[PDB]
RNA sequence: CUAACACGUGCGCGAGUCGGGGGCUACGAAAGCCGCCGUGGCGCAAUGAAGGUGAAGGCCGGCGGCGCGCCGCCGGCCGAG
RNA sequence: GGCGCGCCGGGCCCGGGUCUUCCCGGAGUCGGGUUGCUUGGGAAUGCAGCCCAAAGCGGGUGGUAAACUCCAUCUAAGGCU
RNA sequence: CAGUAACGGCGAGUGAACAGGGAAGAGCCCAGCGCCGAAUCCCCGCCCCGCGGCGGGGCGCGGGAAAUGUGGCGUACGGAAG
């Protein structure tokens, strides 16, 4: 099959066949707006491994975020404080820069809901992502009972609860020893857990 | 029951049982276990001695599970196995000597602190001290090793 | 002699009849198949190589090999996947001797 | 508060000594009186009634 | 400010712990809701095991406990194949399976078969559609006597085999078990060094001869 | 007031002890019960950084070992200052 | 409303064992360097920015950095419950 | 487990997990590798039924989606074919 030949094909990106198709695309594409809809993806193969399938209601967006750490947003220098929070310009930020092109998209159609996202290309000021959605209303899925799971009111805005595979690596989740300090369903519940008083009734 | 309570008594009595000179101020050495080298150093030092300063190799992934090897005395020893079983020990005319399973009873290791009583025994075990199995020994009776 | 099970000793632990099972399906992940062998030699006469893998291929070729495989460490991480692109790279000059020979 | 320590547990030999005390003292004359009930027709006070 | 004798001691009350604190004034209301839960679940499979599946035979892990037995999460495939059960036919009949587990043994794998052919010998299983019957099927007279069974079905009992009281051998009585301990201690410490050092003087005496 | 600790007191059991978590059967969200629910906590063993080791002995007979009259190893006896 | 039965109509014409031959995996991702935050995680537990950036008897994990060397163990970079 | 391993001007303070006992208990699906004449899906038009959770069937040389891959088998517990 031919996936597997574009799936090697896109693995060797350091190659000049590649190169030049990622030069190019990022051309066109630093050249296009922020967030506009793509009609097709530019990973026909990668689109499927996350989702994606052609069939009427899937929708890809392409958007770019600004490249970059983040800086601490704060008059002139003055984080009034201690001098361990005097820190501006060398901060980093939780989540990464794809969990934030997937919640832009997802923020830009509150009606669909993001699947998944994967990288398409990059310059030294800018990412560009492509988001793939689903229009949760629509009879091509609400009749598909393999895919009707998303169109449940549960599964709303998955990319700004962090529940997609971008949005997931940053909430230090995982099985392991690695992953002791989110035990229970969060980093947040992991310290809910630990930091109360089980105070019974006997004692 | 503060019916019983020292503060039933303290009504009337204008400092409460804290003093007039000294009054019963918030904090006056700080919070906690604080000052411990500087203003407590003599009580730190009359009262819980080492408690400063770092000693021996750190281990980190410490399991308690690893290092499990409950120990029981020969003086106990019997007290594994009942009654009957050296009653009829003492009984027997043969020699048979009663077989004691001590990893059964939940102690990995025999150490050898007591008397053991003059009648011969199997005892296995999963690890023994040298002064235990040569009581055993003494008595007359095996030391059988078990994984 | 008596050998009795030790729970201490070079050959620890409690006697047990080993089986013999079939291994598991999820152990042959990466055990590289003759299908994925012919699309991966053809992706590469497609594309070519990295940059720095033909500047690798370019130290070797003046036999210094030490500085290669500091080369190769100091690009892709770990010294075994240096060694591993290493006698890769040493595969394809090989390759490309005995083609240019023949 | 509400977590003001409520309940007390008692040792279950120190629960049974209490109910076999007062069991043992509801067969005395002298120490149902002293509790109160008025008594003195009863046949006898450790007082067994027919099954049906 | 300690006073004159006592333990120094780290209260791990300095956060703000009295916002999160978990009162267990309904601990009754659950010890009633789970048993009203269960109670239901139990007539709501009405001649099923109230217990829920059967769970195999396992060992514990990890030095400590590997003498007892347990109740494991489900009966390996290995062992299922071997006693003839299909993987997608127990978890229908009653049975636990999980793929995780391995099966390094002999023994226990014996046993885990002995325990389901045991199972499969004791359930009743009633025809899916009652009128007529199958041929993998129960008796028609035996269908009046099934009856839910309270607690785990065949419940793991840890027994232990008694040896009864050998005469002592004269070759048991010269084994030095400390100094058999202590030598096993010692070699097993020992034995990579010891083959290094066999191995430097094999060279070195390739380099005598040579 | 809650928690931890220390000591003194009263109560039950006692080398054990405790169901506090779970389960089974108006007052009662109580009370009872479990024991192949003692898992577990504390205690019954200490010491060492650690590998680790891990808590009386005595007597008899035989075999300058001789220029252990002192036992290496066994059979018997007394036995825990 | 639920567990119960009968009828019409519609879908589906479905399984197991043995042998032979084939086939099998998620990439600017893992990982490495550095910086900042966080963690009990300590020659770096997790997260992120930038730079380098893979492999297929491969990759990760095996709580002290690293090289050789056997073992054990799972199968990441997709998704539901 | 445990106020333990560990962290900390190793100061004050901070501080999990594995194992064991319980509550509950349930497992699964794609992309790929393939094989089946796109075998798949949406919408409008007419007829029959039901229609206050717009659905079931029949007819459309009626319109689109989709080969830049829909459906059926199939997913690491292996799987397909003969
Ligand atoms: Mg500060
Ligand atoms: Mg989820
Ligand atoms: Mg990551
Ligand atoms: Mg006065
Ligand atoms: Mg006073
Ligand atoms: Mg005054
Ligand atoms: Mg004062
Ligand atoms: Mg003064
Ligand atoms: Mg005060
Ligand atoms: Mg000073
Ligand atoms: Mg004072
Ligand atoms: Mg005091
Ligand atoms: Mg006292
Ligand atoms: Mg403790
Ligand atoms: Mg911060
Ligand atoms: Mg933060
Ligand atoms: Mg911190
Ligand atoms: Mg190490
Ligand atoms: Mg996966
Ligand atoms: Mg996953
Ligand atoms: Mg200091
Ligand atoms: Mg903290
Ligand atoms: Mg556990
Ligand atoms: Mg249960
Ligand atoms: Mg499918
Ligand atoms: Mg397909």
């Amino acid at each position: 099959g031919a996936y597997k030949y574009i799936q090697e094909l896109w693995r060797k990106k350091q190659s000049d066949v590649m190169r030049f198709l990622l030069r190019v695309r990022c051309w066109q594409y630093r050249q296009l707006s922020a967030l506009h809809r793509a009609p097709r993806p530019t990973r026909p193969d990668k689109a499927r491994r996350l989702g994606y399938k052609a069939k009427q209601g899937y929708v890809i967006y392409r958007i770019r975020v600004r490249r970059g750490g983040r800086k601490r947003p704060v008059p002139k220098g003055a984080t009034y404080g201690k001098p361990v929070h005097h820190g501006v310009n060398q901060l980093k930020f939780a989540r990464s820069l794809q969990s934030v092109a997937e919640e832009r998209a997802g923020r830009h159609c509150g009606a669909l809901r993001v699947l998944n996202s994967y990288w398409v290309g990059e310059d030294s000021t800018y990412k560009f992502f492509e988001v793939i959605l689903i229009d949760p209303f629509h009879k091509a899925i609400r009749r598909n009972p393999d895919t009707q799971w998303i169109t449940k009111p549960v599964h709303k805005h998955r990319e700004m609860r962090g529940l997609t595979s971008a949005g997931r690596k940053s909430r230090g989740l995982g099985k392991g020893h690695k992953f002791h300090h989110t035990i229970g369903g969060s980093r947040r519940a992991a310290w809910r857990r630990r930091n109360t008083l089980q105070l019974h009734r006997y004692r | 029951p503060s019916r019983l309570r020292k503060t039933r008594k303290l009504r009337g009595h204008v400092s409460h049982g804290h003093g007039r000179i000294g009054k019963h101020r918030k904090h006056p050495g700080g919070r906690g276990n604080a000052g411990g080298m500087h203003h407590h150093r003599i009580n730190f030092d009359k009262y819980h001695p080492g408690y400063f300063g770092k000693v021996g190799m750190r281990h980190y992934h410490l399991k308690r599970n690893q290092s499990f090897c409950p120990t029981v005395n020969l003086d106990k020893l019997w007290t594994l196995v009942s009654e009957q079983t050296r009653v009829n020990a003492a009984k027997n005319k043969t020699g048979a000597a009663p077989i004691i399973d001590v990893v059964r009873s939940g102690y990995y290791k025999v150490l050898g602190k007591g008397k053991l009583p003059k009648q011969p025994v199997i005892v296995k075990a999963k690890f023994f001290s040298r002064r235990a199995e040569e009581k055993i020994k003494g008595v007359g009776g095996a030391c059988v090793l078990v994984a | 002699a008596l050998r009795y099970p030790m729970a201490v000793g070079l050959n620890k632990g409690h006697k047990v009849t080993k089986n013999v099972s079939k291994p598991r399906h999820s152990r042959r992940r990466g055990r590289l198949t003759k299908h994925t062998k012919f699309v991966r030699d053809m992706i590469r006469e497609v594309c070519g190589f990295a940059p720095y893998e033909r500047r690798a291929m370019e130290l070797l070729k003046v036999s210094k090999d030490k500085r290669a495989l500091k080369f190769i460490k100091k690009r892709v991480g770990t010294h075994i996947r240096a060694k591993r692109k290493r006698e890769e790279l040493s595969s394809v000059l090989a390759a490309m001797r005995k083609a240019a020979a023949k | 508060k509400t977590w003001r320590r409520w309940h007390r547990r008692v040792n279950t030999t120190q629960k049974r000594y209490a109910i076999c005390s007062a069991l043992a003292a509801s067969a005395l004359p002298a120490l149902v009186m002293s509790k109160g009930h008025r008594i003195e027709e009863v046949p006898e006070l450790p007082l067994v009634v027919e099954d049906k | 400010a300690p006073s004159r004798n006592g333990m120094i001691l780290k209260p791990h009350f300095h956060k703000d712990w009295q916002r999160r604190v978990a009162t267990w004034f309904n601990q009754p209301a659950r010890k009633i809701r789970r048993r009203k839960a269960r109670q239901a679940r139990a007539r709501r499979i009405a001649p099923r095991p109230a217990a829920g599946p059967i769970r195999p035979i396992v060992r514990c892990p990890t030095v400590r406990y590997h003498t007892k037995v347990r109740a494991g999460r489900g009966f390996s495939l290995e062992e299922l194949r071997v006693a003839g059960i299909h993987k997608k036919v127990a978890r229908t009949i009653g049975i636990s399976v999980d793929p995780r587990r391995r099966n390094k043994s002999t023994e226990s794998l014996q046993a885990n078969v002995q325990r389901l052919k045991e199972y499969r010998s004791k359930l009743v299983l009633f025809p899916r559609k009652p009128s007529a019957p199958k041929k993998g099927d129960s008796s028609a007279e035996e269908l009046k006597l099934a009856t839910q069974l309270t607690g785990p079905v065949m419940p793991i009992r840890n027994v232990f085999k008694k040896e009864k009281a050998r005469v002592i051998t004269e070759e048991e009585k010269n084994f030095k078990a400390f100094a058999s301990l202590r030598m096993a201690r010692a070699n097993a410490r020992l034995f990579g060094i010891r083959a290094k050092r066999a191995k430097e003087a094999a060279e070195q005496d390739v380099e005598k001869k040579k």
